[PDB]
């Protein structure tokens, strides 16, 4: 079971770096014996990020012999480690803007020509992934959202509107979790201020509106706030 | 100089049991056996689908399948399932370096059109305490994902003032809700009276304004 613990500050300001780092587990970065399956010095450890609305950028990689290959996009700029006696890699980014703010993963790449025994799937790729670190570069200080209700007006529609909160992400329920037929909370959005908000609705039978609680469960883990809004007829 | 990879279509829209055809372009000619594809769904890593001469990576079913030589290469789902439908991205992995993705396609379930369901929302009380006004209009339950939304202020179009949120594909009936939230100070929301949401959407004969007066 080879997998990539990651790890390093998430929260960052601008101007500020950028430094995470990958434990690998379930394989040595140290053992240089060889005699089943692909070499460890056949492995890349690498960084790939994906910005909000964008697709996966390769940021570069690194092997346990030190030498490095980096996207020519971030090359005047990003750094690649590796320390095989504590089996981590990390990256570094410098000088970080809101164009840096991602979800940075790392991952076990793979280019074999030789091998013993057999060749396990996944050569030529990064096969094993982390399951990556959010990054958000911003000068926001962390704060807990502002919980309204989304009134049923006049099939009725509800809601509550979770605004001015930072950094993501918040965990939205209705009724502690007894109510998932129709919701949709949305994703959140940033906004000019710097703080993110979305809204979570939810369809409701008109009839109900009168005998039905209808109470949205907000928990904002980075400023330890939680929330129940009830929402009514106004 | 380096390898660029293309993917078209930007979008594919198949329904469950049909085949999928996925395209990749590189800009030059490269051996097969550095074009990977990798599955990525929302809220998770991206995973490993075909390597190294269309090679299925560890735990990949036999509906994946690559083909393709030179600089064109194909990605090949012979019968979509549910879980099939994600963003798919190739990559060029050991020819050059950068080894970077493609632009990725976004393969997305077809359904016949579905009109959005129209509701807005005047802000709290509890809100205008804290001198912000947020409208909130939602589209819910619509295909397809293209829509417009059009805020009017007692019949003034509004323009840069409102943000937009959508939701992933729903996994049971394959609409898409959308929200607007326009937003504006304590003083300047209660200088108007009519808040309007026009909403054009392809399923709606002509466009659905819905709307509330300012203390009613």
């Amino acid at each position: 079971q080879v997998q990539l613990k990651q790890w390093g500050a998430g929260l960052l300001k601008p101007s500020e770096t950028l430094s995470l780092t990958c434990t690998v587990y379930g394989d040595s970065l140290s053992d240089y014996s060889w005699s089943w399956g692909v070499s460890r010095s056949d492995y890349y450890w690498s960084w790939i990020r994906q910005p909000p609305g964008k697709g996966l950028e390769w940021i570069g990689e690194i092997n346990r012999s030190g030498s490095t290959k980096y996207n020519p996009s971030l090359k005047s700029r990003v750094s690649i480690l590796i320390e095989a006696s504590k089996n981590q890699f990390s990256l570094k980014l410098p000088s970080v803007t809101a164009a840096d703010t991602a979800v940075y993963y790392c991952a076990r790449g793979r280019r074999s020509r030789q091998w013993i025994g057999e060749l396990p799937p996944g050569n030529y790729g990064l096969d094993v992934w982390g399951q990556g670190t959010p990054v958000s570069v911003s000068s926001a200080s962390t704060k807990g959202p502002s919980v309204f209700p989304l009134a049923p007006s006049s099939t009725a529609a509800l809601g509550c509107l979770v605004k001015d909160y930072f950094p993501e992400p918040v965990t939205v329920s209705w009724n502690s979790g007894a109510l998932t037929s129709g919701v949709h909370t949305f994703p959140a959005v940033l906004q000019s201020s710097g703080l993110y908000s979305l809204s979570s609705v939810v369809t409701v039978p008109s009839s109900s509106l009168g005998t039905q609680t209808y109470i949205c469960n907000v928990n904002h883990k980075p400023s330890n706030t939680k929330v129940d809004k009830r929402v009514e007829p106004k | 100089h380096e390898i660029v990879l293309t993917q078209s279509p930007g979008t594919l829209s198949l329904s469950p049991g049909e085949r999928a055809t996925l395209s990749c372009r590189a800009s030059q000619s490269v051996s097969s056996s550095y074009l990977a594809w990798y599955q990525h769904k929302p809220g998770q890593a991206p995973r490993l689908l075909i390597s190294d001469v269309y090679r299925r990576a560890t735990g990949i079913p036999d509906r994946f399948s690559g083909s393709g030589s030179g600089t064109d290469f194909t990605l090949t789902i012979s019968r979509l399932e549910p879980e099939d439908f994600a963003v798919y991205y190739c990559q060029q992995y050991g020819s050059s370096p950068p080894y970077t993705f493609g632009q990725g396609t976004k393969l997305e379930i077809k359904r016949t059109v579905a009109a959005p369901s129209v509701f807005i929302f005047p802000p709290s009380d509890e809100q205008l305490k804290s001198g912000t006004a947020s409208v909130v209009c939602l589209l819910n339950n619509f295909y397809p994902r293209e829509a417009k939304v059009q805020w009017k202020v007692d019949n003034a179009l509004q323009s840069g003032n409102s943000q937009e949120s959508v939701t992933e594909q729903d996994s049971k009936d394959s609409t898409y809700s959308l929200s607007s939230t326009l937003t504006l100070s304590k003083a300047d929301y209660e200088k108007h009276k009519v808040y309007a949401c026009e909403v054009t959407h392809q399923g709606l004969s002509s466009p659905v304004t819905k709307s509330f007066n300012r203390g009613e």
